[PDB]
């Protein structure tokens, strides 16, 4: 009966909040002060949380799921009843964890040695990522691109084939058709009177939104190709694809390292307020106190006053071994801490606004039950953090926060320099993200057999992304598995939808703050009505369907690409005038070796 | 490490009458199945403990409460406020209260 499930969850909601607390408090003491008497302090305290949750999970199947009427207590029950693994045979369950540990340690400890000196050998993160991000030598970028895929990616090919079979068995025992349908279960919504969403409906909404970005991406692809021919003459065709090893990093995920070759007006400095911070003696604490004044300006609460003692805003005065990585912690019981090692720079002035945005999202849904204290889907949590960073990087906000000469002149040449640096990171990553999840979805359902994995991968690079390989690759390579998110078992569609939600939030908040100009000049400071539009979504958590959360801000029930294109229309107008003598589009027949 | 000595009751058959008190420790029975004094599904111990810890956000830290309740049965009198005694100004027509 349904009233027994309510009494089940309230014993759960008070044993979990304490056991999650000290399992996360011990993870704080390891992260900010590393010993090994802290790693053993967090492994036993971490396993008491994991052993407790599988005990309550096997108690949750005593209650049926379709004999429930209240939507909230049904949502908590389905998130706890989830079997996930453990549906496999107990010798297949240990084979899967052996593969996931072997693929993870090949990626982090794989070395590449030089053919002129076999005694010098580079790892990926120090040394191989620096060549792909800084070099202008064609022959050295071609060496680092091919040798990472032929010496490390060939080890992951027999391991990734066994990984697909075991993950499809686990997904079909949980009544999905494949493992790709299991990943799309985040966006599913069942029976809330007009707000429903199918797991197959996500596939059409991604492909419908993508064919409206292809006019903008084609003009960006044509402008970068014309600028790369001056940097690498006799290597690039003026009507063809771009070679895969000249894109700024190892995989071509972000084009953000191509800015020094593709800058529109290099005689205008892109605005940088780092010298005005060290001329006014701003400490470590000023960067967060101006960040807290931004959020109280819009109508959001202060920091919790436990935030100021418990947090560790710099690396300590001790030479203290403590993972230095910006992050926002939500230990529980209303205890919010930020861990970062901040330097006096406009870079960490902006990520301070980003990391505080995770905190203000966390402080808002802290009145829901324990199992609904996440973002409404996997994409909302990063998207609310980046609309705080866009509003703080504008020169309108910088001159009113005291950091820009009240006699500063923004010219139309510097807005093109700023918008093109945004499009190399935002627009340049959207066909990479769409192509990769489309390839992984077709591998799991079996539309691509294993004798055509690397054949269909490079046909989709030339057609969707416009990127050609420099050396042909047969079915002994596995080039997707040489990325971190593929070999470490992560979903990748959250980076596509976060980019679309980010400009839907920003365009909906700037109509409430009564903006008049272009969308990229907007700032939501001093408003109250925009914050009330934002706070009505922030407090929902997972208690409502995410389509119901979007109408509280945007006014629509689906993700939309038209606010993303309105942000880049000053660039799209300027790009169509720079490509009057160029060719827009590419040919899938040209190759850098096929002459 | 958590002060686990401060408990509260989280299951009862029926809400309390005003100023009523209940220190029993019988195993609660949520479902219809009888409990027979042992724990299990739908048979819960009725007391939980605040695990208080010094690094808790406000609203999670312990507050001490005192409830004063003045009652007036039908006696002849009892305790009350203090008093303010003025001064004696002898040698002048005065308005006095002794
Ligand atoms: C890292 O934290 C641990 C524990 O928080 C520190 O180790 C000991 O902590 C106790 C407190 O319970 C002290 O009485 C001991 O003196 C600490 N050990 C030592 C060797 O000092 C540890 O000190 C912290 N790390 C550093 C570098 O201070
Ligand atoms: C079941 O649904 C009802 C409404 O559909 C929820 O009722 C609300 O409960 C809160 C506190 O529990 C009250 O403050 C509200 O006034 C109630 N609303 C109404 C309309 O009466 C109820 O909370 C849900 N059950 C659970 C366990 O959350
Ligand atoms: C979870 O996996 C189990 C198999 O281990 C599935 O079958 C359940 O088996 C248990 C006994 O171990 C029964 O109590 C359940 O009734 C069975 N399933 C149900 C509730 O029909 C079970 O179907 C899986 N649960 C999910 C999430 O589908
Ligand atoms: C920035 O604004 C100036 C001012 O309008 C633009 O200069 C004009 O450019 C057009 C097209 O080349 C000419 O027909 C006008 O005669 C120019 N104006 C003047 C006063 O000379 C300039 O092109 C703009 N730059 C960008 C990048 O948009
Ligand atoms: C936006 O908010 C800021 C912060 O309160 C306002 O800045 C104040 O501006 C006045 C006059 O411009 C100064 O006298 C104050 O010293 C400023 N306050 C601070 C804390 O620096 C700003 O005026 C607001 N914008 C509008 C349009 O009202
Ligand atoms: C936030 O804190 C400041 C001082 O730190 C205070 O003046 C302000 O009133 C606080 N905000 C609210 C809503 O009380």
């Amino acid at each position: 009966i349904e009233e027994q499930a309510k009494t089940f969850l309230d014993k759960f909601n008070h044993e979990a909040e304490d056991l999650f607390y000290q399992s996360s408090l011990a993870s704080w003491n390891y992260n900010t002060n590393i010993t090994e008497e802290n790693v053993q302090n967090m492994n036993n305290a971490g396993d008491k949380w994991s052993a407790f949750l599988k005990e309550q999970s096997t108690l949750a199947q005593m209650y049926p799921l379709q004999e429930i009427q209240n939507l909230t207590v049904k949502l908590q029950l389905q998130a706890l009843q989830q079997n996930g693994s453990s549906v496999l045979s107990e010798d297949k369950s240990k084979r899967l964890n052996t593969i996931l540990n072997t693929m993870s340690t090949i990626y982090s400890t794989g070395k590449v040695c030089n053919p002129d000196n076999p005694q010098e050998c580079l790892l990926l993160e120090p040394g191989l990522n620096e060549i792909m991000a800084n070099s202008l030598d064609y022959n050295e970028r071609l060496w680092a691109w091919e040798s990472w895929r032929s010496e490390v990616g060939k080890q992951l090919r027999p391991l990734y084939e066994e990984y697909v079979v075991l993950k499809n068995e686990m997904a079909r025992a949980n009544h999905y058709e494949d493992y790709g349908d299991y990943w799309r279960g985040d966006y599913e919504v069942n029976g809330v009177d007009g707000y429903d969403y199918s797991r197959g409906q996500l596939i059409e909404d991604v492909e419908h939104t993508f064919e409206e970005i292809k006019p903008l991406y084609e003009h960006l692809h044509a402008y970068v190709r014309a600028k790369l021919m001056n940097a690498y003459p006799s290597y690039i065709s003026p009507i063809g694809c771009l070679p895969a090893h000249l894109l700024g990093d190892m995989w071509g995920r972000f084009w953000t390292n191509l800015y020094s070759l593709t800058v529109p007006f290099g005689q205008k400095p892109n605005i940088d307020v780092t010298d005005a911070m060290v001329d006014q003696a701003w400490d470590a604490q000023r960067i967060f106190k101006e960040a807290e004044k931004f959020f109280v300006s819009v109508g959001l609460p202060n920091m919790t006053q436990g935030f100021w003692e418990n947090s560790m805003l710099t690396d300590p005065g001790n030479v203290q071994k403590a993972v230095c990585h910006p992050t926002a912690w939500d230990l529980g019981k209303g205890d919010f801490r930020i861990l970062m090692c901040t330097k006096v720079t406009m870079d960490d002035f902006l990520t301070a606004h980003h990391e505080m945005g995770h905190i203000q999202y966390d402080m808002a849904y802290a009145a829901q039950p324990f199992l609904l204290r996440n973002g409404a889907n996997e994409g909302f949590h990063e998207a609310v953090g980046e609309i705080m960073s866009l509003s703080a990087a504008t020169p309108k906000h910088l001159k009113s926060i005291g950091l820009l000469s009240p006699d500063f002149q923004e010219d139309n040449e510097t807005e093109i320099n700023f918008l093109l640096k945004q499009a190399l990171t935002i627009v340049g990553t959207l066909p990479f993200t769409y192509m990769l999840e489309k390839w992984r979805w077709m591998v799991f359902k079996g539309e691509i057999p294993k004798d055509q994995w690397m054949k269909k991968w490079w046909e989709m690079k030339r057609e969707i992304v416009g990127v050609v390989e420099p050396v042909p690759h047969d079915e002994t390579y596995c080039d997707p598995a040489s990325l971190f998110h593929v070999s470490n078992d992560y979903s990748f569609i959250r980076y596509y939808t976060r980019t679309l939600y980010q400009f839907q939030f920003q365009e909906a908040l700037c109509q409430a703050a009564k903006h008049e100009g272009p969308l990229h000049k907007c700032d939501i400071s001093n408003s109250t009505e925009a914050g009330q539009k934002l706070f009505n979504m922030l407090r929902l958590g997972k208690s409502e369907p995410w389509t119901l959360a979007l109408e509280n801000v945007v006014g629509a029930k689906n993700m939309n690409v038209r606010p993303l294109l309105n942000y880049f229309e000053p660039l799209f107008t300027w790009l169509k005038d720079q490509n009057k003598n160029s060719f827009v589009g590419w040919s899938t027949d040209w190759s850098p070796y096929a002459d | 490490g958590g002060n686990y000595n401060y408990l509260y009751r989280l299951f009862r058959k029926s809400n309390l009458k005003p100023f009523e008190r209940d220190i029993s420790t019988e195993i609660y029975q949520a479902g219809s199945t009888p409990c027979n004094g042992v724990e299990g599904f739908n048979c819960y111990f009725p007391l939980q403990s605040y695990g208080f810890q010094p690094t808790n956000g406000v609203g999670y830290q312990p507050y001490r409460v005192v409830v004063l309740s003045f009652e007036l049965l039908h006696a002849p009198a009892t305790v009350c406020g203090p008093k303010k005694s003025t001064n004696l100004v002898k040698n002048k027509c005065v308005n006095f209260n002794f």
